[PDB]
């Protein structure tokens, strides 16, 4: 909070937005990378999964409940009935920022984003483990 | 061995020309609507879910496989 004034509102309500946010932009590409915008937006919802999982919850109820929250898209403690905001741990459903619903500071994503972005690619490149 | 494939065009056309007669309401052939529907449906995968965006997403995509097969075959 001290260093980051900009901070990400919402823990998992971003996941569904960030899912559909790109899943919106997914079809815009057409062809193959319309998929590059999808599994990307698919791979997000494990965060609601694992939090549902580790809370003994089920995101299939939670993370799907997530994606139903929108006018078009945003994660905001304006109206969570019509939009996304926040999250729980013990549950894992959208909640508000002053309420329960989770946060991030601004920075962490792009790192973990690009990290996971780079994580998948490079070991892919190699098909030959073999030896001299 | 080339002759069979020819008249099935004649036989198919009649059937579907008659089919165009029987139900005059006619859409685009060749699975045109599915992708739209596939969108239109998993559009509910945004709209539907407490859960079944999965089901609505999984429902939406299976449409496309018939012409995608036709695409892929």
């Amino acid at each position: 909070v001290l260093e980051s004034k900009s901070v990400v509102p919402g823990g998992g309500a971003v996941e569904a937005a960030l899912s559909i946010y790109l899943e919106n932009y997914a079809t815009s590409m057409g062809s193959r990378e319309q998929l590059a915008i999808a599994e990307f937006a698919r791979s997000l919802l494990v965060i609601p999964n694992t939090l549902a999982v580790n809370a003994a919850q089920d995101s299939t109820d939670l993370v799907a409940k997530l994606r139903a929250f929108h006018n078009e898209a945003q994660v905001n403690p304006e109206r969570k009935n019509l939009k996304w905001i926040g999250l729980d741990l013990s549950n894992g459903k959208p909640r508000d920022n002053k309420q329960a619903g989770v946060f991030e500071p601004t920075i962490v994503k792009v790192k973990s984003l690009k990290f996971a972005t780079e994580a998948a690619i490079t070991i892919l490149r190699i098909d030959d483990l073999i030896k001299l | 061995q080339f002759m069979e494939e020819t008249e099935r065009s004649l036989h198919d056309a009649i059937m579907i020309v008659r089919r165009a007669i029987k139900n005059d309401s006619v859409v685009a052939g060749g699975g045109a609507i599915e992708m739209e529907l596939s969108k239109y449906l998993r559009d509910y995968s945004r709209t539907i879910p407490g859960k079944q965006q999965l089901l609505i997403g999984a429902y939406a995509k299976a449409l496309e496989i018939i012409p995608r097969q036709l695409c892929d075959n």
